[PDB]
């Protein structure tokens, strides 16, 4: 798997220290939020550790695990869930007759003996 | 068949005499067709296997696009406008241009900001093709295969050369077809299809033949 | 700038009919010609420059 | 009338653009100094 | 009319020129000084290298 | 004098300062032109003079089938159509094709008839010319001989070559008249023999330059 | 040579994606972009004739785009030329006045075609075969940068000097002759001059442009 860049030159994961390692990014800048005070366990392994654990709701590496699991779980169903809540609504204002519309709305629009209309974006409805 | 010395020949049986020498039936669809000796140098006759493979492909999905839209509208869909050759000027028209006239698909309107996007993500893409991007970089340059082969239709190599013949094969025809397709709108003046349903009307009248006082250079 | 001239609101445009009021640039000038021309006026007077 | 015009207007833009030449023409290693 | 005029006071030219020929002697002398100033570059000692010329 | 070093040119006086190192003079009609440098390569070399030679007898032939009906027409033959540019039209007539006129010889009506007949025997005559026939096997190219050559007017090869300079350069002559009929049939819009009677009548008022403006650009 | 034009490291003419330029177009010549997908140029003795045939082709329409502006300018100005446009200059002949170098009676005033055709034909003749062949101005010299008498004011004694203006007359070639292919393209779908075209596309660029005439040679 021999890559190259986007916009030509050589192409890879480019540099990885901003997110991992002792030096990263964090929820605070430098000046306000000293690297002494990042809790143990969070430390630079997991994906996407910006150091933020106000309450001290984990507790040790394991329970971070546990959380890891709801909070990436959580994030590909919200994912999953903005696309579906944005996108029929912005169809059905523009012409079609999607006839749910807004997600608020769409659960009682099959209330009754009533069905739903399913656009197939390319192709039809 | 297809390869090596007893392979089909562009002149059938009457075709042994025919072939030159540098066409020794290696690369797909080499039916020792050079009459004109245009690619006696090895590196000349790669240029031309490259731009051959490269308009064949273009040429098969320009045929399909100009086929598809003519027979929909056929069915029943309002295209605002089927014809391929006419299908270029409703970006003017007030309504924009609509995907398969459905008014909340595309509806483009600007015709620069289209050419301007299309110029940028061709020339990337042509610019990957030439020497490699995010697809890969190390291969060939007709054939990378890897991310361009996901169903892994060609692993077995008798298979995978046999689908390169049917590939080049089908892209021929595609080419020709094409350039028909050019003649019979600079000629007639109506779509394909139209022209096929005008041949199948009546075919003794409605042929070539009936348009060949078009070009007379009277004066 | 442009855009409040343009959709949100408008400007006062004090050479409107009667007293000026506010309204929306619909067609702003942009011609290459006439918005070049103030740059290279003259800054005496009659011309006044930009 | 159009020709005292046309001489001042010679006159001046080449007065003009020798000034504006002469700046460019590595003016500011004109000084006396070391460096 | 009495006499004859030149009429552009208060018109507002571009540069001041109502008259075509004065824009070709604008860029006759001017296209004239630098083509000197360009063939004479070669005295003035080149920059090519990124950091050169006066600085602090 | 032909074949040799010292050998006519095409620029005369101008060409033995400048002239291709791969035509050395011995093939026929070698006057050094090849300023494009297209023929640098022996095999291509040699394929461009099998197009040129089948061009020039192609051109001879049609030169001659242009120039003969409108001159028998003059002399009062009841052609159905004396230009050539307008012959092919005479199949579309309600009479039909005649030859030189006469309702009894030919008279064909259909066009599809005579295009497919074309098609199968030129089919068959080009494959044998291709590849070799009945009318000898792995013979030259060009020039077979035998029983091409019925008369044996090129047994003594010197003539033989002779006459190869003298077909070449009749030829080339007749491909420059057959391109300068295209031409005129394109502006003028009448026969070849009704433009040298025109120029005949009035040579300095009526030439080429009078329809200069003919494809100025419109709007 | 050691210069940016020249060598392995030399520009080429797709940026970052061109990859390995072909293998003969090593990058000793002006102008070497390593573009040459068609792989005309794989004879070195056709790609001499090639380099030939291109830089005279840009020296023709470098002077031929001067000439199609120059006249158009003039005329757009105030000079009363017989007709200003280039692609309508070669008609002036056939007018009652006869052709008038920068509209003055007394200046050429040309009548017959014939004979500006026949001196032009016996004076390109002797010119080209004396380009080809060396004639009264230089004789053992090369075929496209001859010098000597063609070089009065010695802008090309220094090797290097002589490799930048190699280099620039080539792209300034190049330049013009894709120009003039404009020109020939314009003249035939437009039908006014270069300067009425640039004129109203600076009128009005949103809608004075190409894509106007998309719907000119459409067939009916
Ligand atoms: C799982 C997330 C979920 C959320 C946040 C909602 C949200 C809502 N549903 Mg909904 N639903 C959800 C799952 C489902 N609903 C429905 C079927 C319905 C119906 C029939 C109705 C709703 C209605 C409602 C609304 C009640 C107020 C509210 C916007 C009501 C509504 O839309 O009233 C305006 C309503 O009538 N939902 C099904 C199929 C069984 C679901 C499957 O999981
Ligand atoms: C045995 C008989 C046989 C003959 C005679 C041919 C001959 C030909 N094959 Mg072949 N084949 C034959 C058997 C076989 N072929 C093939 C496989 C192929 C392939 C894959 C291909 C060919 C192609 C060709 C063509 C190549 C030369 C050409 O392009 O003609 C050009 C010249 C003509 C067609 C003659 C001109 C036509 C007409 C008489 C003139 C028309 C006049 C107009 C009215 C002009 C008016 C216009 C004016 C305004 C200027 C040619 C028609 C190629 C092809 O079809 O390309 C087009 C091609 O790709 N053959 C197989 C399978 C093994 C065969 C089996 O026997
Ligand atoms: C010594 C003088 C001499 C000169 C100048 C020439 C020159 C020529 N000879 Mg040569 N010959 C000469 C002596 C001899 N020739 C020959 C034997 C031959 C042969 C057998 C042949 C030639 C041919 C040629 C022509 C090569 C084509 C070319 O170079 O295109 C450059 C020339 C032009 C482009 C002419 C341009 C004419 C005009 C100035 C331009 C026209 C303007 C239009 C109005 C433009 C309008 C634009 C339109 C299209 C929109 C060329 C005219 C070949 C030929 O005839 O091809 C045509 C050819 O086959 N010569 C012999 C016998 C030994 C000679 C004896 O001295
Ligand atoms: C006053 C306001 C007027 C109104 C507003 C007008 C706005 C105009 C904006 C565009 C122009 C701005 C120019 C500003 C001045 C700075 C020019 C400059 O620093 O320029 C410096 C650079 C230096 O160039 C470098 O110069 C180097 C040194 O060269 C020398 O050495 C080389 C070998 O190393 C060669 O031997 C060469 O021959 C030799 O001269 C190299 O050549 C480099 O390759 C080369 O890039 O020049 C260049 O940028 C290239 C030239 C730039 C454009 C110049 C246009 C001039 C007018 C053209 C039309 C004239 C018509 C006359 C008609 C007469 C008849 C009627
Ligand atoms: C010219 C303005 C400017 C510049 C160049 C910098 C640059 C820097 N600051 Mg400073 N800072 C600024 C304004 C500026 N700051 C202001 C206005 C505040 C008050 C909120 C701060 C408060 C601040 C703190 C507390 C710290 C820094 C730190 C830093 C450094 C790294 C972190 C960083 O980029 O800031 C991060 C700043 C932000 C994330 C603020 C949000 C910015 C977003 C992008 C909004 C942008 C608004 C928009 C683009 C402009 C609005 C225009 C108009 C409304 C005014 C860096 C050298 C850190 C440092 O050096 O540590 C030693 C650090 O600890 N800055
Ligand atoms: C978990 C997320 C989620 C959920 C619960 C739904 C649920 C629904 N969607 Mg949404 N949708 C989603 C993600 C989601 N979608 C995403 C990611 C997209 C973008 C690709 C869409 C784009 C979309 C469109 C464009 C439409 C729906 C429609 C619908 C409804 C009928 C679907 C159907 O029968 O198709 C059966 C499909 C079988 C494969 C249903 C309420 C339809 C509707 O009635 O809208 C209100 C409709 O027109 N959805
Ligand atoms: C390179 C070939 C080519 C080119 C240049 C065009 C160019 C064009 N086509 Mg054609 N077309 C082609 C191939 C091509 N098409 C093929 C192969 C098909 C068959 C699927 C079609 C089917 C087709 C239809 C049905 C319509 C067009 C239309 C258009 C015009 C609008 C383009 C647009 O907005 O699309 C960009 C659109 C989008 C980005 C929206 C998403 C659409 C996705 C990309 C479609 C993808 C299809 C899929 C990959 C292949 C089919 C899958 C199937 C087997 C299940 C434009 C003139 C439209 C038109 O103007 O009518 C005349 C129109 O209604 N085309
Ligand atoms: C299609 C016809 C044809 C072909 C294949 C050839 C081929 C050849 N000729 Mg012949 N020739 C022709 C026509 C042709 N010529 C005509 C019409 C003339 C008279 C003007 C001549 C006069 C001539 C002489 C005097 C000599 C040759 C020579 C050669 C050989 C080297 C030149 C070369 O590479 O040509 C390659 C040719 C082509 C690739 C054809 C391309 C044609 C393109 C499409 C342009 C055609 C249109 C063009 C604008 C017409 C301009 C002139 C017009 C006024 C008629 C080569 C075998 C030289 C040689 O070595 O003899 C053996 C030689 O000394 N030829
Ligand atoms: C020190 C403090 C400086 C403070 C500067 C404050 C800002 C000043 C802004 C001036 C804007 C000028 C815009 C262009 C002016 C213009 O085109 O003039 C155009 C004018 C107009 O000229 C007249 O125009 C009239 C109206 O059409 C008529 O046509 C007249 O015939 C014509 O003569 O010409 C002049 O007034 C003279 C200009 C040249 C004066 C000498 C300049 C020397 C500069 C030296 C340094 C160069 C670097
Ligand atoms: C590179 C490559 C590579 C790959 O591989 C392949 C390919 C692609 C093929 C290639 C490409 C190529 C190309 C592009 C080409 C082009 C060319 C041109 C355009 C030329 C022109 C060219 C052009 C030209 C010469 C022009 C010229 C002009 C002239 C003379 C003019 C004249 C005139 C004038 C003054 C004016 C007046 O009133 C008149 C007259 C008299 C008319």
């Amino acid at each position: 798997k021999a890559t190259r860049g986007w916009l030509g030159g050589q192409g890879g994961a480019a540099d990885l220290d901003k997110w991992y390692g002792p030096d990263r990014k964090l929820f605070l800048p430098s000046g306000l939020y000293d690297r002494s005070e990042i809790p143990e366990y969070l430390n630079g392994e997991l994906a996407g550790d910006y150091g933020y654990d106000p309450l001290g709701l984990g507790k040790d590496p394991e329970t971070v695990a546990k959380y890891r699991e709801n909070e990436l779980l959580h994030a590909r169903w919200a994912m999953l869930a903005a696309a579906g809540i944005l996108i029929p609504e912005g169809l059905q204002a523009n012409g079609a007759n999607i006839k749910g519309g807004t997600w608020f709305e769409t659960g009682a629009e099959m209330l009754n003996g009533g069905t739903l209309n399913y656009f197939a974006v390319p192709w039809g409805i | 068949e297809f390869y090596g010395p007893n392979r089909a020949k562009w002149l059938g049986p009457y075709s042994e005499n025919a072939t030159p020498a540098y066409l020794t039936g290696e690369f797909p669809g080499d039916y020792g067709w050079d009459t004109a000796g245009l690619s006696a140098d090895p590196e000349t006759f790669k240029r031309y296997r490259e731009l051959e493979l490269i308009h064949a492909r273009w040429a098969m999905l320009g045929a399909l696009g100009c086929i598809t839209p003519e027979l929909l509208a056929k069915s029943g869909t309002q295209f605002g406008e089927a014809v391929w050759f006419k299908a270029g000027a409703q970006i003017f028209s007030e309504g924009g241009l609509d995907y398969l006239g459905n008014p909340s698909l595309v509806h483009a309107q600007n015709i620069v900001a289209t050419l301007a996007v299309q110029v940028i993500l061709m020339g990337l893409v042509e610019g990957y093709r030439v020497n490699g991007g995010p697809a890969g970089e190390g291969l060939d340059p007709l054939y990378p295969g890897e991310s361009f082969d996901p169903l892994g239709l060609a692993d077995d190599p008798d298979t995978f050369a046999e689908l390169k013949v049917k590939e080049i094969k089908n892209g021929r025809l595609a080419m020709f077809s094409m350039f028909g397709f050019f003649v019979q709108a600079i000629v007639t003046g109506k779509g394909p299809i139209q022209n096929l349903d005008d041949h199948l009307s009546n075919p003794t009248v409605n042929n070539a033949f009936a348009f060949a006082t078009k070009f007379t250079p009277s004066a | 700038l442009v855009w409040k001239a343009m959709y949100f609101g408008g400007v006062y445009d004090t050479w409107a009919p009667g007293g000026g009021d506010v309204r929306v640039i619909t067609n702003p000038t942009t011609n290459a010609a006439v918005i070049f021309g103030y740059l290279v006026k003259s800054p005496f007077g009659g011309d006044g420059w930009i | 009338m159009l020709t005292l015009k046309i001489f001042v207007y010679t006159v001046v833009t080449f007065f003009v653009c020798l000034f504006i030449f002469g700046f460019l023409s590595n003016d500011p290693a004109r000084n006396p100094g070391k460096n | 009319l009495v006499d004859e005029r030149m009429n552009g006071d208060g018109t507002g030219r571009p540069f001041g020129v109502n008259d075509p020929v004065l824009g070709w002697v604008l860029l006759g002398v001017f296209g004239t000084m630098w083509a000197i100033w360009f063939i004479g570059q070669k005295d003035l000692g080149d920059f090519e290298d990124a950091d050169d010329g006066l600085k602090l």
